[PDB]
RNA sequence: CGUGUAGGCGGCCUGGGGCGUCCCAUGUGAAAGACCACGGCUCAACCGUGGGGGAGCGUGGGAUACGCUCAGGCUAGACG
RNA sequence: CCUGGUCCACCCGUGACGCUGAGGCGCGAAAGCGUGGGGAGCAAACCGGAUUAGAUACCCGGGUAGUCCACGCCCUAAACGAUGCGCGCUAGGUCUCUGGGUCUCCUGGGGGCCGAAGCUAACGCGUUAAGCGCGCCGCCUGGGGAGUACGGCCGCAAGGC
């Protein structure tokens, strides 16, 4: 019955994108929407865009990936090699201001909820913040 | 003028044993056979061709192979008929990735090719007269067409990939431009510049295989008739 | 030619009626130290044998370690099989901290600042190969946005 | 192996409260020790002086994405 | 005859009423036990006969409790897919049981094989996951000592936890 929405889009994003696939439908939530449009708004996938599955609304999710490759295995790297819930519904991770990640030595990215707003490992610190540790991605 | 000669009767192959990943190169399944997107298969051809032009052009030396009876014969003309190596027989395995060793018959061919016409045929015992004799016609049975140039290919052209895959993949280790003619029942992905289309047909094999040499030559300079197609063809 | 430094040796071992028969087998590590690392292991019927073997196949398999000022450009957990191992890039002036093998590549590698630590089995050959697989996935902030264009 | 109590966890949308959570300010956090300088005994060991950091907890002001909660609605879960 | 669960179709009703589940309660092969009944065949034990160095066995001839039924106990197991339950996501091919349709086909439920990606120490797994994820329970922490001892709880006992 879906405990976690959230982990999912991630989880429906981190299988669709390991297989190569145009876009992938995560269902509708105004929250999910946030870790997408940062999660473009940062350059990890095309985009998406609002549609609906017999009055179902969904969100389709076009999926970015690199260039062809030289050789076995040519299977394009991708964009996003590694995508992780953090806070969980089993344990939830808060984070003050000092204590924000820092994903990837800076190459990668860290969703998160605040009480302005949903800001990034950067956004985030910048706006000099803190919240739930929703995730991150690079 | 292409797509009539296709249209004719060189689309469509392979029924219900195909691989979804070349689903992307496929227009419907009519009485069970998949007919293969011709549309689509055009605009494949030309940046396909577009490569072997922009390196027919430039000195570069391909290698040919079709190891299966519906496509052997053709296979063994269009080559010698542009100079290009290829492989009409068993597709020895490390060829390319072993070549400095397979070589080494290739010399011992001529080993044997220059001891053919020679007076030390005057003594040699029947024994060996017998040996060498057959130790060349198996010699000569295999390396006919892979011999030409002493250097690896700058690309491999090829009928059913996944028939040939293993030749296929030395290539992709040795990184080493792949160019084939594959239908349905084959993955793209593993192969550069894909030609979908029937594999088994003689009939699509020898068009898509024959403006290929032609295009092989337009960049020599030598426009001429076709080849020796037609003998027996149906 | 490079450093060409082997990691281990050994001397496997064949039953067969009347007695065992050996083998031998080098892993070896050749890098330049710019940014140029491979890793060759090597069997046959003698230590020499071996051991060159093990060269020419790595010669045959190397990689681009991008280097940065001396160090790694990031943070990595790389698990290749039973075997685990983190790579965190450390400031100028702190040295190569890891044990005999990822060090032994990752000196060649051009490093001269990282730290280590190999986890779960500790086996060379497979911490190796579990180096290389490290080195061999890392990023720069520049080929990193060069993905994400757009 | 099943049924189920406590407990743990919980779909989508709109609004009120603001307990969790987050920010600011202020009190507190003895000295000694720990870290940074600088000096005192020939050096050091000891030692002096100044600086810098301390989670936690209280009070005052504020934020409301997420968890909580109350309220209104929905039909993809569940039941008929 | 009485009765449980489950599947499909129709978009009709409720409107998050859900998942899990310590303890608890129930069920729980065979063997075994209690009261009463039944008893052909088979058959621990047992007695003969062979075999053998011996043969408290394997083979042969006999043979009781038991195996059956009613009611009540015991509650274990290679109680095994040796794989907790629930939900979501990730190529296909093949044959097979069962349901529906403007029925060479499309679509739903279950059981098998082969296998994408991926996982694995390997074997293998692979939309019936051992893949990628979330919720909750149970449980593990070198081998022998020992599933033993003691204590407690249960049982008529054998024993069990
Ligand atoms: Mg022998
Ligand atoms: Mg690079
Ligand atoms: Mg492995
Ligand atoms: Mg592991
Ligand atoms: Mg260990
Ligand atoms: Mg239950
Ligand atoms: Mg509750
Ligand atoms: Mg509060
Ligand atoms: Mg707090
Ligand atoms: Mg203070
Ligand atoms: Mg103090
Ligand atoms: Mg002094
Ligand atoms: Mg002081
Ligand atoms: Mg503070
Ligand atoms: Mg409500
Ligand atoms: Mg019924
Ligand atoms: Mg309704
Ligand atoms: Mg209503
Ligand atoms: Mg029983
Ligand atoms: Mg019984
Ligand atoms: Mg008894
Ligand atoms: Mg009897
Ligand atoms: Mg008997
Ligand atoms: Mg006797
Ligand atoms: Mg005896
Ligand atoms: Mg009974
Ligand atoms: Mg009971
Ligand atoms: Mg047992
Ligand atoms: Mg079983
Ligand atoms: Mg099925
Ligand atoms: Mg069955
Ligand atoms: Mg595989
Ligand atoms: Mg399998
Ligand atoms: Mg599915
Ligand atoms: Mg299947
Ligand atoms: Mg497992
Ligand atoms: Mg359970
Ligand atoms: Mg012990
Ligand atoms: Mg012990
Ligand atoms: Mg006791
Ligand atoms: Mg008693
Ligand atoms: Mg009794």
């Amino acid at each position: 019955m879906l405990t976690d929405p959230i982990a999912d889009m991630l989880t429906r994003i981190r299988n669709a994108t390991r297989v190569y696939k145009e876009s992938t439908d995560v269902p509708a939530s105004r929250f999910k929407e946030e870790i997408l449009r940062i999660l473009a708004r940062e350059g990890f996938i095309k985009g998406y865009e609002r549609v609906d599955v017999d009055g179902k609304p969904y969100l389709r999710v076009y999926l970015k990936y690199g260039p062809r490759r030289q050789g076995p295995d040519p299977r394009p790297e991708q964009v996003i090699h590694h995508i992780r819930r953090i806070s969980k519904p089993g344990r939830r991770v808060y984070v003050g201001v000092k204590e924000i990640p820092r994903v990837r030595r800076g190459l990668g990215i860290a969703i998160l909820s605040t009480s302005k707003g949903v800001l990034t490992d950067r956004e985030a610190r910048k706006l000099g913040v803190g919240g739930e540790l929703i995730c991150e991605v690079w | 003028v292409k797509e009539l000669l296709e249209a004719g009767v060189h689309f469509g192959h392979e029924r219900k044993r195909w691989n979804p990943k070349f689903a992307r190169y496929i227009y419907a399944e009519r009485n069970g056979i998949h007919i293969i997107d011709l549309q689509k298969t055009m605009e494949e051809l030309e940046r396909t061709f577009r490569f072997i032009e922009d390196l027919a052009m430039r000195g570069g030396t391909i290698l040919f192979v079709g190891t299966k009876k519906q496509a052997q014969d053709i296979v063994r003309m269009e080559a010698e008929r542009a100079g290009m190596p290829y492989v009409n027989q068993r597709w020895l395995g490390g060829m390319l990735t072993n070549f400095k060793t397979i070589s080494q018959r290739v010399h011992r061919l001529e080993e044997l090719e220059a001891l053919f016409a020679s007076p030390e045929i005057e003594e040699r015992p029947k024994k060996e007269q017998v040996r060498l004799k057959h130790e060349l016609e198996r010699l000569q049975k295999y390396l006919s067409g892979f011999r030409l140039l002493k250097r690896l290919p700058d690309a491999i052209f090829v009928v059913d990939p996944t028939k040939e895959a293993i030749a296929v993949r030395e290539a992709r280790k040795l990184f080493i431009p792949v160019i084939a003619l594959a239908d349905t029942d084959s993955d793209p992905d593993l192969v550069d510049y894909i030609i979908p289309g029937n594999d088994d047909a003689i009939r699509s094999i020898q068009l898509i295989l024959s403006r290929a040499v032609d295009l092989i030559i337009q960049a020599r300079g030598g426009v001429v008739e076709p080849s020796p197609s037609y003998a027996l063809v149906q | 030619d490079f450093e060409e430094k082997m990691i281990l040796i050994r001397r496997t071992a064949r039953m067969q009626a009347g007695g065992r028969r050996f083998r031998f087998g080098a892993l070896v590590v050749v890098g330049d130290r710019q940014g140029r690392v491979g890793l060759g292991f090597g069997k046959a019927p003698e230590v020499p044998l071996a051991v060159q073997k093990a060269g020419y196949y790595a010669r045959r398999n190397m990689v681009e370690v991008p280097l940065q000022n001396g160090t790694i450009p990031h943070e990595i957990e790389v698990e290749f099989g039973a075997s685990k191992i983190v790579l965190k890039p450390a400031a100028p002036g702190t040295g190569v901290i890891a044990g005999a093998v990822p060090r032994a590549i990752l000196e060649l590698a051009g490093v001269t600042d990282i730290l280590t630590k190999e986890l779960g089995s500790r086996n060379p050959i497979n911490i190796a190969y579990a180096t290389m697989e490290a080195l061999r996935q890392l990023r720069t902030k520049a080929d990193v946005e060069r993905l994400r264009k757009g």
